[PDB]
């Protein structure tokens, strides 16, 4: 089945973000909703969790509706999403060991000798077991997203939403974050919705792809079917060039009044 | 002009009305609900350090500077009639009516008022409030509620430290320096002050000023835009709106009680 | 409800039935002193979902048995246990593969 | 002895180089080649966000402090026949201690926090590092017009705070409670004198303008280029200026007023 | 000939070390790409060439003349021939894009107002930002902020443009623009460009001599085509996007039997 | 280094180098050189930057007001390699 929205239309006070988009991914399959910068890629994952209410549309999640349930029903569905963010979403007043155990200290009923053994093996999967006593201010940009990935798998979720991972990192730790999703899906099994813009780093493990252009879904498919697709808007994003639908220049006058008046 | 001036003034009238509407819904969704006295008990003492303990340095060393200035200016104009039995009145009476809860509130809005705005605004830019509501209880009753109750306790408590140091600070320019027979300084200063006029009435102004300062300090950090310039813009508006709420309510409480 | 354990003790056989969730571990956490008293046979055959919560108590029933010098093994364990050992990088002498 | 008990370190070497960094920041921004026509549009542009934009929190707050000075100056002079000396308390308080001290706390809150946020955002976006690369000094480009703007604004904003606060006492003293205008202004015009009330109000307004602007321009220059270093230096600007204005208020009153 | 040649400097910042012994030569009229992992001093490496900071050991020269061993007035004379740009797109907030590009050549050169208006529109047309000259820099995006700084960098006709990690987090539409902008300015103007970004498959198509900076040393000095055939574990792990190698990713600290099951 | 023009009335023989600091004797004294020439000579120049290109296009546009067709002869390779970079259209710089 599908766990994302069906047909929504998000519109702000001045500009528009989405206009009759559709998302469909099977359970346990990694999808990749790609798109250029400037558009609302961050606010796309907020409609699934229920942070903001859309104007016209509905989000189907296992036969339910996100903007139609109450406040007590929204907290039950939110216990199995654990949306990962772009920057480091770690609390500065606590260390790494208390950040991962923070969903475990208010939802689970595990005792103190049992909770110490659960966090210590969750950090071993992301490779941050020795940095459990360090501060989040001492961590770098690559280790901050890996510490939030262990916090995301604390309550055993069913739909992990990655909000622009490895956006400005070196290719040494960029391949680690790609490899961390492959071990969290082939060994456990979880649907991953990853939004990004880089082509050759997300079309390796994801089985489905989505292209958003001009506030609409222009194409879809797989990692191999998206290469052989004749389209002026699709072939500009993949294998990025200067020409295409982007006119490469700002809309100006006659080039005779500003220059040489 | 009629369709342009009314539209520009009408656009700012709704945005002003929507500003107070978001501040009322933020305080109402942070005080009522289920009782969590066992969970907020380690969270209240943690927020009592950066509000009450860290703001004690700006009050103690400045408390001896208020009484030394007020004790020196209030002496040379009282020598024309009687040098003895002076400086007990006009120093302790002034530090319990106008000075005191007003002067400590400008030090609370500058030190603790600007820090609580920059703390919530930094967590909004790093996506900490949105990440807490996506997995657990929403941060309206988790990080805003212990920060609101910490301001209405520390500022009535820090005003008593500002009064007792400033009274002793006024007793340094009168005793052991141009002395005025300090046996006359006591047993007549106590006859001027009394309960429900100077002692309890000082505590009335401290609770009222603690609410209107911490409300704007927790709303500007919550309504700021998540960027590097929106936190610095809301930090400037916290000191502005609290100075007009302390000096503005100073005329309100003086004409009502005194 | 499906969240239950219902452990049975036949002297030297511990057949952990039901479902190893993150909330039914409390009856077995307080009664863990009798499940390491000379057993050498840990059976997990009637389970279907063993997450990282139930795997933490599964390592506790082996380590407390090693203090008394036991030879506990895994008899007919589910395939979801072994695929989580390579993810969390479990070493030797705490969870036997055979 | 070698550990943190006695020779704890990082307190004599540290927080002393920052005094040397603040001295080299002002000496290299004020001593140089005379550029009068170059800094002439820069002084007018940096006078709007320093002197003009800070005039809002002084006019509406000058009548707030000016009215409570007349409310508290009435009931304390009932049994002393000092009703004709109603301007004796309002004018003398707003020209000696109130005025240049209270406006400096509003200058450090609005203009002091904005000058720290302006230079702090330039170093975070590397605007001062890119300005330095194109064969010009960033010290005498943005710091030097901001220093001379804040120096000449605070005595020009104190006289607005005095005249509004005196008029604020006239609306509560002459209009209300029935005091004669001939008896009110006779206690202000030919009662107080020159060189004690007028010159000394402008002497301490210049020294308070130098100290506040030097602190606000140093915390914005010596800061960490990140999102948390600008908010930390904005909080430290109000703390370091409130202890310098109130700290020098006891120092400056040693010569004048007896 | 060469321009800088990067003599042996250390720049020890008190607590931690930045460089041990580096040799990153810059030939004239080429594209010198210095790629490396994050967390090291790649931003402060360009500050040693411009003369904003001074190293501890050794020296650094620029076109024969030494940078630390010169006067303050002579350092400002040779610093206008570089005109480097930054990652965040350092533009002035009080003025728009038109007076941003017209800023360095107003106080240095003596061109009149009709000749100045016919000069900014030349540089804004090469980057494609002519119609946005009357627009604020605050409402601009992250992609167009780097193109406005590139037109400002070519105002005084420099010789060594130092790109402080461009297109680090941009969309591939904008990433295809800034690659073509260096290829059309290096051949026409004849200006040396230095890129210190870590995007390996993007800057290698335009560079003429790549440089790998890892572990505060120079482990590779090959070209753009000879870098793919370098048998070294520290170079092969940085390229091609792999996870494991000489750089530890598991963070080895403490015994696993001590933390687990206490 | 100087920008002395050998204007005899039919050639406008511009000599020297076109830099961003020697345009002052030619920009102010420009009204007495577009008096029906239909010719601009650029054979004795080698460094034509974007500052000197703005003064070059000013001499052609003032010739179009009086009806003069400018034919550039002996031009350097630096002028043509900057017209395609700055996207110079037709009828302002004859190729
Ligand atoms: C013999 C009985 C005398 C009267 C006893 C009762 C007096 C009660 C007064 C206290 C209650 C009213 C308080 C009003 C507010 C006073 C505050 C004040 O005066 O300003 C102080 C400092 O004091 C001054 O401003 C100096 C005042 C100088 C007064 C000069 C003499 C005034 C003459 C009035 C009496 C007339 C004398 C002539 C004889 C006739 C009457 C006997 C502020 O200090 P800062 O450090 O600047 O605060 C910074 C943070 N806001």
């Amino acid at each position: 089945n599908l766990v994302d929205m069906r047909d929504v239309s998000f519109t702000r006070g001045n500009r528009c973000i989405f206009d009759n988009i559709s998302l469909t991914v099977p359970r346990g399959k990694i999808t990749a909703i790609m798109g250029p910068s400037g558009i609302g890629k961050t606010t796309l994952l907020r409609l699934i969790g229920g942070q903001i209410a859309p104007d016209h549309g509905e989000i189907l999640f296992d036969g339910e509706n996100i903007p139609a349930m109450s406040r007590s029903r929204l907290y039950t569905v939110r216990k199995r999403m654990s949306m990962l963010f772009q920057s480091g979403a770690l609390f500065t007043d606590m260390n790494v060991f208390d950040n991962v155990a923070y969903p475990l200290r208010e939802h689970t009923q595990l005792p103190a000798p049992l909770l110490h053994s659960t966090v210590m093996m969750k950090l071993e999967a992301v490779g941050l077991r020795g940095a459990a006593k360090l501060m989040p201010s001492e961590l770098s940009g690559g280790m901050a997203r890996r510490a939030a990935l262990a916090r995301a798998i604390a309550l055993e979720p069913d739909l992990i939403m990655f909000d622009e991972p490895f956006v400005g990192q070196d290719p040494i730790t960029m391949g680690v974050l790609v490899k961390l999703i492959s071990e969290l899906n082939s060994a456990l099994g979880v649907t991953c919705v990853v939004v990004s813009h880089d082509v050759p780093e997300v079309l390796s493990i994801a089985d489905h792809a989505w292209i958003l252009a001009d506030k609409k879904i222009v194409a879809h498919g797989s990692a191999q079917a998206l290469q052989a697709n004749p389209d002026p808007r699709v072939r500009q994003f993949l294998d990025g060039i200067a020409d295409g639908p982007v006119p490469f220049r700002y809309p100006a006058g006659d080039y005779h009044a500003d220059l040489l008046p | 002009m009629l369709l342009n001036a009314l539209a520009s003034l009408g656009h700012k009238g709704i945005k002003t009305l929507r500003t107070f509407g978001r501040a009322g819904l933020m305080l109402f969704n942070a005080l009522v609900g289920k009782p969590e006295f066992r969970k907020h008990a380690p969270l209240l003492v943690r927020q009592l350090y950066n509000v009450g303990v860290l703001s004690m340095l700006i009050i103690v060393v400045s408390g001896v500077f208020i009484g030394m200035v007020l004790g020196l200016q209030g002496y040379l104009v009282l020598t024309t009639y009687s040098a003895e039995t002076s400086l007990g009145m006009l120093v302790a009476l002034s530090l319990l009516r106008e000075l005191g809860p007003v002067v400590a509130a400008l030090l609370f809005a500058g030190r603790a008022g600007s820090a609580l705005t920059a703390e919530i605004g930094l967590m909004r830019a790093t996506e900490q409030l949105s990440s807490m509501e996506m997995m657990a209880v929403d941060p309206l009753r988790r990080v805003i509620s212990p920060r609101f109750w910490a301001g209405v306790i520390s500022l009535p408590l820090l005003t008593v430290i500002f009064v007792a140091v400033g009274i002793w600070g006024g007793s340094l320019v009168g005793v052991s320096w141009k002395g005025i027979d300090s046996g006359f300084f006591w047993s007549a200063m106590q006859n001027a002050v009394d309960w429900r006029m100077d002692l309890v009435n000082c505590l009335i102004k401290s609770v009222v000023f603690a609410i209107t300062v911490t409300w704007i300090s927790l709303f500007n950090g919550y309504d700021a835009i998540p960027t590097s310039a929106g936190i610095s813009r809301a930090t400037t508006r916290t000191v502005v709106h609290s100075s007009l709420a302390v000096l503005g309510l100073d005329f309100v409480l003086t004409a009502l009680m005194f | 409800m499906s969240e239950s354990l219902s452990w049975m003790q036949t002297g030297d056989t511990l057949a952990l039935s039901g479902e190893l969730d993150q909330d039914v571990l409390l009856p077995l956490w307080e009664m863990r002193e009798e499940a390491v008293k000379g057993i050498t046979c840990i059976d997990l055959s009637r389970v279907s979902r063993v997450d990282t919560g139930g795997l933490a108590l599964l390592l506790h029933l082996i380590d407390l048995a090693k203090k008394q010098g036991n030879n506990v093994t895994l008899q007919g364990v589910n395939d979801k246990v072994y695929t989580l050992a390579k993810l969390y990088n479990l070493p030797a002498d705490v969870l036997p593969r055979h």
